[PDB]
């Protein structure tokens, strides 16, 4: 969901405003949510690594669409570029972590 | 309870290995830091009784709380800051954000 | 046998015992000597 | 030693009646009451309660157990407690009292 506000108009600010907030708020409350499962360990879980690396492509979702607003209007071709990158370096670089992550973790 | 210090005496056995088995106890959230073995004549109405205490030292560990509460509230904040990189005409959108985040 | 042997002490021991009397009921206090072998601490609950 | 001891006590239970109060028939049993609260439990607002651990502490004087040997007061074992006659106080508001067993009876007597 976090990734298919850059295939949004780049000029409609309202709307991957909202998907930014958001999904980051979703991202926050279900951090708290799934850690509401365990015990008070003091280390750090798989489920917790997952969540972690998800909260970053949110927030690497959510800065990117920044830096696109903020590069909006001086350079719209440098924009141009880095939208129409990133729309594909994010998905590739989820699903090898997926894959990394479920081969290490299934594995032992 | 009943018996007065003229007619029982408390000591510990070794007076330092009398406890054991208290560097072997793992808690999940704090840590065992010192362990004091104390003897004592403790005075009520009645007489003065003697009395041992044993006393830990649990100091609480902080990754938990790093990881549940601080971090949330640090990266909640850090998205509110956004708020100054949006140009000052989107009404709607810098709004979202305080209000979302003042609720979280 | 060993076990009559024995079973015969504890009964000995055991007959004509006050127990509501501690040892030396009249005289110096006795002295008892604690051990703690701490198995576990479960909760510390706040 | 302690067979004085011994026959004293079981001449101070010899012939006596826990079920009738001291001066049963010519008296009012006189109990002076005491408290000492060792902590004043936390107050639940939700059941409107409270909790309380207290060294309750009472005393009579009983007439029939009057001796006279070397020491002047026994301090007796809890379980003495249980053959002669002490009063039944009870706690008129109290909801679930609790008199504690660790590692034997919370009791003296002398
Ligand atoms: C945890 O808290 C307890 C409660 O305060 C601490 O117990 C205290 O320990 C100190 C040092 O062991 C005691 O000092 C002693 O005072 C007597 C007084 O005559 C003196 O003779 C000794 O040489 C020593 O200076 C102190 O009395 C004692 N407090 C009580 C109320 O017993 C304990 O140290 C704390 N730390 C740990 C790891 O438990
Ligand atoms: C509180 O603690 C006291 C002492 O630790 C417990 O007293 C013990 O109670 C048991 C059973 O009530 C007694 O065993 C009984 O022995 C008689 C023989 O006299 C036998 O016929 C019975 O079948 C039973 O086995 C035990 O002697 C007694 N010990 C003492 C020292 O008084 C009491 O039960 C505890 N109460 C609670 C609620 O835990």
């Amino acid at each position: 969901l976090s990734q298919v506000s850059f295939w949004l108009n780049r000029e409609s600010v309202p709307a991957r405003t909202v998907f930014g907030v958001t999904t980051v708020l979703t991202m926050t409350t279900l951090s708290i949510s799934a850690r509401n499962s365990l015990p008070k360990v003091a280390y750090a879980t798989a489920m917790d690594w997952f969540i972690a690396v998800c909260y970053a492509f949110v927030f690497s979702a959510l800065i990117e669409f920044a830096t696109v607003n903020y590069f909006t209007k001086s350079q719209p071709a440098r924009a141009a570029k880095i939208d129409r990158l990133s729309r594909i370096a994010f998905p590739l670089l989820f699903g090898i972590f997926n894959l990394v992550y479920w081969a290490t973790y299934l594995n032992r | 309870y009943g018996y007065t210090t003229d007619d029982i005496e408390f000591y510990w056995r070794g007076d330092d290995n009398a406890v054991t088995g208290v560097t072997k106890i793992e808690l999940p959230q704090f840590s065992i830091v010192d362990y004091k073995l104390i003897t004592k004549k403790v005075v009520f109405s009645t007489g003065s009784y003697p009395r041992l205490s044993l006393s830990f030292k649990l100091k609480r560990n902080i990754g938990y709380f790093i990881l549940q509460t601080y971090m949330p509230s640090i990266l909640i904040t850090i998205l509110s800051w956004v708020s100054f990189w949006i140009n000052y005409d989107a009404s709607a959108a810098r709004v979202a954000l305080g209000i979302t985040t003042v609720l979280t | 046998s060993n076990m009559s042997l024995v079973k015969e002490t504890v009964d000995r021991l055991l007959k004509g015992y006050d127990i509501r009397l501690r040892p030396d009921f009249g005289g110096p206090p006795v002295a008892v000597g604690m051990n703690i072998d701490i198995a576990s601490i479960d909760m510390v609950s706040e | 030693n302690t067979t004085v001891f011994t026959r004293i006590l079981d001449r101070l239970l010899d012939g006596y009646d826990n079920r009738l109060r001291p001066g049963l028939g010519e008296r009012v049993t006189e109990v002076k009451t005491d408290i000492f609260v060792t902590s004043f439990g936390p107050v639940s607002d939700h059941d409107m309660e409270y909790t309380i651990d207290v060294f309750f502490r009472q005393s009579w004087k009983d007439e029939r157990l009057k001796f006279k040997g070397p020491m002047t007061v026994l301090r007796l074992n809890n379980l003495m407690a249980s053959k002669i006659w002490t009063p039944d106080t009870f706690f008129h508001n109290g909801k679930k009292s609790v008199a504690h067993n660790m590692t034997m009876p919370n009791k003296l007597l002398r």
